[PDB]
DNA sequence: GCTTTTTTTTTTCACAATCCCGGTGCCGAGGCCGCTCAATTGGTCGTAGACAGCTCTAGCACCGCTTAAACGCACGTACGGATTCCGTACGTGCGTTTAAGCGGTGCTAGAGCTGTCTACGACCAATTGAGCGGCCTCGGCACCGGGATTGTGAAAAAAAAAAGCTGCA
DNA sequence: GCTTTTTTTTTTCACAATCCCGGTGCCGAGGCCGCTCAATTGGTCGTAGACAGCTCTAGCACCGCTTAAACGCACGTACGGAATCCGTACGTGCGTTTAAGCGGTGCTAGAGCTGTCTACGACCAATTGAGCGGCCTCGGCACCGGGATTGTGAAAAAAAAAAGCTGCA
């Protein structure tokens, strides 16, 4: 369901590893279950620590 | 056939910089790059030794993707998308 | 005059790029050679199924990428923006990787 | 004759003292009560073997001493001598006890 | 029932001594308390789950030890 | 072999958990094998991070 | 080079912690004993896998081009880290309070054991349909070019500070 | 309160990267199909484990001691964290250099499958002794204590260095 949604989100008809990774990593529980799991060709969630951005206004 | 070169250097500064980009790193000490290589090296030693053992136990002369996978799962670094 | 982005502003561009993508960030052959280089040290005259060299890469890049994550958190813990070998060693110490 | 050790000096003595010994550092009944209190939330009118409460304490304390060790390093990584909440959160974030 | 406060400042200090810690912010004693709670929840839940599966009303050492092991925190000297 | 030494250094004929915990933690290899193990009533190896010790006089 | 004053060095007095004697007391290591239950001996029976032999997957080597990527250097910004500085959150040590710890007594839930009986799962042989491999096609998706949007940063005009006068007094 | 300088925040574009569409082409998802082997049916036979019955263990509750430990306040020192400062390490952008990646081709170790036979391990029933639970003794070890020793500070006292004066060739 989730992967699928993150595929629809990408305007892509076929689920790919990225979609799986996004589904899993973005979902508190799935993530725990797959805590020590490495999805091949999955990448990582967009995440830039706050203090590394410049001063916003 | 042939004994291999000194390749660890092929894990270039660009590549190491790219990987640390994926990890959200903005600024990078000069000393990082060589330290990484050492870490990377130790990682591959540890996995490959275990894989090769699974190879050697199966009396095969060709390391399989599953050898890697079994080793990686042994090391607590479970990998999806290559079997088992 | 000529354009020139301030120090950090491309680095952030790079971050956004690479977090957005899934492609392997080490060059495939040098990795291959390095694997074989390390392979030898345990057993001579060995073959590798590509899929096995690739599974090693996926696994490597992943490990390294997480280490940078933990490292960046150690830098930021010391009120820095710049990761250092002392940051890595802490990640690895706490992780349990080395003593 | 108003004799006082300067701040940190008994702390050190203590560190020496307790690293040297093995006895449990949390008082036993309070611990026991806490276990029982937490137990209730899963299944009512439980009982415990005394030895099962001791296994739980041995484990908790050991967990904690260890977490402190890592916390202390994270303090020192930020050029501090004093451990702080944030140090513990980093220790656990790196360990993977939380996000 | 607020037995968590039974985990006194002194006892907390002691633990951290043994962890080679020298100086301790005041906010830590509560932070410690939470952590300690979360740990126990995760261990006890599992332990009791073993208890309920053997259809008993009395949690055993083994229940604990079997839980701790699931949790990666294997314990020697209580019937491993 | 190692614990029994540890006892004999303490002036004891009984091996006890501490002797076991000492034997193991001061032995690079064993320590590694029992890295994720807790020895009940073991205690820890005396260790005070240098920065915390006072400037020596 | 002298005075003064601030920092650092040195000794000189203290105090928990340790150790070596002695001595004492208690309980659990460590050994004994009388079983019994689990390892051993022996032979039967069925198939797991070393081994030889064939197939043919796919792993390695080799080359020469295209160009994306790595390399090295010029240059200066914003970073790390040293130094300096103040407020107070910490550790030390009083005294008073609290409840844990023990030793022991009293009750009973419930853990754990025994034997009994049968519903349920292993094992088989025959039956057969689902899920395998092989195969084919066609629409999603990767790739590109081109144009619209987005966000960075430089330089030039308004607000908006210190930051240093001017009294003022 | 004045007044100038920095300094901060806001305005005006110019550029460069990123985003988004339609277009084009390629190949792998998707599904059909035919055959195989692994699920299903419908048998029997054995024992795992549910169940009731009982023993007695160890979990629970309560009491009252005697401390050792918690607590709560008084007082100040050293530590955290803000502010200030300087030097250069590391990001950016450029042109030069290097080799990864592309695909293609040829050569073959070795992955992987089959068929043959037998050594070996499960699996019987029978013999039996090593290791189990229980229980008894006595020495190791905890405990005290005291008084000597030493390792570990902290204060106060002496040296050296810092800052301010100075006068002098
Ligand atoms: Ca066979
Ligand atoms: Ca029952
Ligand atoms: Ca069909
Ligand atoms: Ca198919
Ligand atoms: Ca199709
Ligand atoms: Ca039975
Ligand atoms: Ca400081
Ligand atoms: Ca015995
Ligand atoms: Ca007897
Ligand atoms: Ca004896
Ligand atoms: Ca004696
Ligand atoms: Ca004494
Ligand atoms: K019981």
């Amino acid at each position: 369901e989730l992967a699928g949604n993150a595929a629809r989100d990408n305007k892509k008809t076929r689920i790919i590893p990225r979609h799986l990774q996004l589904a899993i990593r973005n979902d508190e529980e799935l993530n725990k279950l797959l805590g020590r799991v490495t999805i091949a060709q999955g990448g990582v969630l967009p995440n830039i620590q706050a203090v590394l951005l410049p001063k916003k206004t | 056939r042939k004994v291999l070169r000194d390749n660890i250097q092929g894990i270039t500064k660009p590549a190491i910089r790219r990987l640390a980009r994926r990890g959200g790193v903005k600024r990078i000490s000069g000393l990082i790059y060589e330290e990484t290589r050492g870490v990377l090296k130790v990682f591959l030693e540890n996995v490959i030794r275990d894989a090769v053992t699974y190879t050697e136990h199966a009396k095969r002369k060709t390391v399989t993707a599953m050898d890697v996978v079994y080793a990686l799962k042994r090391q607590g670094r479970t990998l999806y998308g290559f079997g088992g | 005059k000529p354009h020139r982005y301030r120090p950090g502003t491309v680095a952030l561009r790079e971050i956004r790029r690479y977090q957005k993508s899934t492609e392997l960030l080490i060059r495939k052959l040098p990795f291959q050679r390095l694997v074989r280089e390390i392979a030898q040290d345990f057993k001579t005259d060995l073959r590798f199924q590509s899929s096995a060299v690739m599974a090693l890469q996926e696994a490597c890049e992943a490990y390294l990428v997480g280490l940078f994550e933990d490292t960046n958190l150690c830098a930021i813990h010391a009120k820095r923006v710049t990761i250092m070998p002392k940051d890595i060693q802490l990640a690895r110490r706490i992780r349990g990787e080395r003593a």
